[PDB]
């Protein structure tokens, strides 16, 4: 069988613009042949931690749907993109379930996401009433009511705007430089699995 | 509940603060390494925005009541944020105080004493009068420079200090302090768990206790310096009297380190200068900082960041931009650590590189703390942890290990004695001056010294504590303390005394940690990871804990101890006792010629 119809991993990893972690981008991947060769080849990756499947045997075990979630966080927060973790990103921006089957990929993005004046186009949620459920997004801009008095839509004392900017600058320390994260989540359903890697003969 | 509200308030504050503080620090860095009008005004607006935000948050933080906050880290953060400082006064009084401070700064920076009968030979302090105090041996020229700067600064700064004391007293009493001295002593206040409680009023007696036993070593050093200066000045110094104020090698007598050519023990033995060895081996500033980094990774502390090498200036740029010559370690925030130092290839700049990288390591270690707790444990800890690196870097073992000093180098007792004497002139000699100056300022702010009897008190205590006599009688129209930089520009001075004590306490604790079996001044902490971990336990704390706890984490004691300082200077103390048998140790308060 000849090899064609590769899965669009160039669109997710090599996008010119990623998304904020509060409005994290989700792309479904189905009915194509996914080769993980290109990802392994790429050297800059800071984390390639995989959960539930081995990175070496990605090409043979095959799945029904592959979800690629792309966002940008700061380097110190990459450890929070894991099952069972807590923090601002885990509780309020992006939560993975405790039975997560997939991989997390992160790499430094100073040359693309850092500006000398400060890149104010990457945002994160700092305040939220309750923790996020797994694979949930919150794009609400409602004023966080931390006290007893009603906020009435106006910030001030005990009333904070929940979305705070990741003011990325190139002179930050390595733990604070912008990191692009792609989370690959693999799922199997009762449907026939149609995301399967390449074949050899 | 109030505590959860405080937690969310601090979460909002740290995020906004870190960003504005980084912008202010980056603008200050861009001015300091590139001096122009636009960088100056950019620094002005960045600092204005950061200060306005800090006062706006401090006014909101004062609304929280600390009686219902249980977690001590949030309570310490809110205590740090609730310090209003000079904003406690009204706008008119604050503007008047700022006017007095600015006019004091611009009259100290433009201080001028000019030659009598030679009106063209007018000398400033920074380029030329300090050269006269440091190098000149003529008695009349030093008497001229000292009395002239005392007159043309004290006469002009006496009424400015008169209302400066009153405005600072009003500012301190607006912040629930007894006086401005208690406000400065509030930097050493530690509220924490049982046994770690430190009070402001305790600090004075602790300082006095630590001055009760530095006094014999200082008396022997003073007797030796007096005899050598009597050899230099035949009839102008008395054997039983105090030293004249203008013969101490500095403008104010703060450091006795410029008396080392006059007071050298063994002139035939050279010093431990390795500048020519650096010249012969082709060292540059990059290699100096790399050797300092090698020392800090040998002791166990982390490596320097890539941003440190990329963003710092370690050389005069010489591409048309003016820079500030003073070495400064910068913690800009967000993991940005820089050093601004115009490093020439000398031994002094090598030790200074070790000192500033010690500052940077101290800054890097407490980066894990929240923003309000990213400081030193007190004002003395930050400079003590750089002075210990300067101490360990200068030892002959460290210099022989890195190839600067030959492997067959012999350490006889004479070079140890003259090295210890130079260290004593720098370190021991500044302690009575620091203690007497801070005691005078505390008693002036308290009102223990009457307003019209200032000068007569000061020259008594310099005759009593420092053992230094005035050359000419001064009446109360002079303001002789105010000629010093730290007091005319509103700076606390007890940090140097506490720095000096903490430096040798830290050094003895690290040398016991490294299992060194010799004299303390020969000790090197290189290749000792356990000493680095013992140090890094305190460095990681910041001011999250009381400073007594951090001090116990390093030395195992909860207060200042000068037994390490006397243990450091023990061979020199024995030598000074051995050469003061015939002479008279001590001074007489009455004016002896
Ligand atoms: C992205 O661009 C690089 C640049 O050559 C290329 O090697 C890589 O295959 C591209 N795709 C991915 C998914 O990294
Ligand atoms: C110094 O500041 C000026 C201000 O415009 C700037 O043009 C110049 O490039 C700066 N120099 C360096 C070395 O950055
Ligand atoms: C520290 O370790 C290095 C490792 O090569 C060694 O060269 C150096 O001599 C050691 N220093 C001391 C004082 O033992």
């Amino acid at each position: 069988p000849n090899i064609t119809n590769l899965c669009p991993f160039d669109e997710v990893f090599n996008a010119t613009r990623f998304a904020s972690v509060y409005a994290w981008n989700r792309k479904r991947i189905s009915n194509c042949v996914a080769d993980y060769s290109v990802l392994y080849n790429f050297a800059p990756f800071f984390a390639f931690k995989c959960y539930g499947v081995s990175p070496t045997k990605l090409n043979d075990l095959c799945f029904t749907n592959v979800y690629a979630d792309s966002f940008v966080i700061r380097g110190n927060e990459v450890s929070q993109i894991a099952p069972g973790q807590t923090g601002n990103i885990a509780d309020y921006n992006y939560k993975l379930p405790d039975d997560f089957t997939g991989c997390v990929i992160a790499w430094n993005s100073n040359k693309l996401d850092s500006k000398v004046g400060g890149n104010y186009n990457y945002l994160y949620r700092l305040f939220r009433k309750s923790n996020l459920k797994p694979f949930e997004r919150d794009i609400s801009t409602e004023i966080y009511q931390a006290g007893n008095k009603p906020c009435n839509g106006v910030a001030g004392f005990n009333c904070y705007f929940p979305l705070r900017s990741y003011g990325f600058r190139p002179t930050y320390g390595v733990g604070h430089q912008p990191y692009r994260v792609v989370v690959l989540s693999f799922e199997l359903l009762h449907a026939p699995a149609t995301v399967c890697g390449p074949k050899k003969s | 509940l109030t505590e959860e509200n405080a937690k969310t308030f601090l979460n909002n504050f740290n995020q906004e603060a870190e960003d504005l503080s980084y912008q202010s620090s980056l603008a200050s860095w861009n001015y300091n390494t590139n001096i122009t009008e636009e960088n100056a005004q950019k620094m002005s607006e960045a600092a204005a925005k950061w200060s306005a935000f800090y006062e706006e948050q401090s006014k909101t933080a004062q609304s929280f009541s600390l009686q219902e906050i249980q977690t001590p880290i949030i309570k310490r953060q809110l205590q740090a944020l609730q310090q209003s400082g000079s904003s406690a006064l009204s706008a008119d009084k604050n503007k008047q105080l700022n006017t007095i401070l600015n006019t004091m700064s611009t009259i100290y920076s433009t201080g001028k004493v000019c030659n009598p009968k030679n009106p063209q030979e007018c000398l400033l302090l920074e380029p030329g009068l300090d050269e006269i105090m440091a190098t000149s041996t003529d008695y009349n020229s030093r008497l001229w420079a000292w009395e002239g700067w005392r007159a043309e600064v004290g006469k002009q700064l006496r009424p400015l200090y008169e209302e400066y004391v009153v405005l600072k007293n009003e500012m301190a009493r607006a912040n629930n302090y007894n006086d401005y001295g208690d406000y400065w002593r509030g930097d050493y206040e530690a509220e924490g768990a049982d046994g770690y409680n430190y009070n402001r009023n305790q600090l004075i007696e602790d300082v006095e206790r630590t001055f009760a036993e530095i006094k014999p070593l200082y008396e022997h050093l003073h007797a030796y310096v007096r005899r050598k200066l009597m050899d230099t000045y035949p009839s102008y110094i008395s054997p039983t009297g105090c030293l004249p104020a203008h013969l101490l090698g500095d403008m104010w007598g703060r450091f006795w380190t410029n008396l080392y050519p006059l007071t050298v023990p063994f002139a035939q033995k050279p010093n431990i200068d390795v500048t020519d060895a650096m010249m012969n081996q082709g060292w540059d500033a990059e290699r100096i900082f790399q050797e300092a980094e090698k020392f800090f990774v040998s002791v166990g502390l982390p490596h320097m960041t890539q941003g440190f090498w990329a963003n710092s200036m370690l050389t005069e740029p010489a591409d048309g931009r003016k820079v500030v010559c003073h070495p400064t370690a910068w913690d800009l925030g967000h993991g940005d650590f820089r050093i601004k130092m115009c490093t020439k290839v000398t031994m002094d700049n090598f030790l200074t590189a070790h000192h500033e990288m010690g500052h940077i390591q101290y800054d890097m270690a407490y980066a894990r703390q929240p923003f309000l707790l990213r400081n030193g444990a007190n004002e003395g800890f930050h400079e003590a942890v750089g002075e210990i690196m300067s101490l360990s870097a200068a030892t002959p073992k460290h210099l022989k290990s890195i190839g600067l000093l030959p492997s067959d180098f012999q350490e006889d007792s004479e070079t140890e004695i003259n090295f210890l004497l130079k260290q004593a002139l720098t370190i021991v000699g500044t302690l009575p001056f620091t203690y007497m100056l801070e005691k005078w300022r505390w008693m002036v702010f308290r009102g223990e010294i009457p307003k019209e009897q200032w000068m007569k008190k000061w020259w008594e205590m310099k005759r009593e504590i420092v053992g230094v006599v005035e050359p000419l009688p001064h009446d109360e129209t002079y303001c002789d303390p105010a000629s010093l930089f730290h007091v005319s520009n509103d700076y606390s001075f007890i940090r140097y005394y506490t720095r000096t004590i903490y430096q040798f306490q830290f050094q003895e604790a690290l040398c016991q940690a490294a299992k060194y079996n010799g004299s303390l001044h020969k000790c090197d902490i290189s290749n000792s990871t356990e000493a680095g971990q013992k140090l890094l336990k305190m460095l990681s704390l910041g001011n999250s804990e009381p400073w007594t706890k951090a001090l116990e984490n390093v030395v195992g004691a909860r207060n200042m101890d000068v037994k390490p300082l006397l243990n450091y200077f023990q061979p020199l103390f024995d030598w000074l006792k051995e050469q003061n048998r015939n002479s008279f140790v001590g001074w007489n308060t009455e004016w002896s010629p």
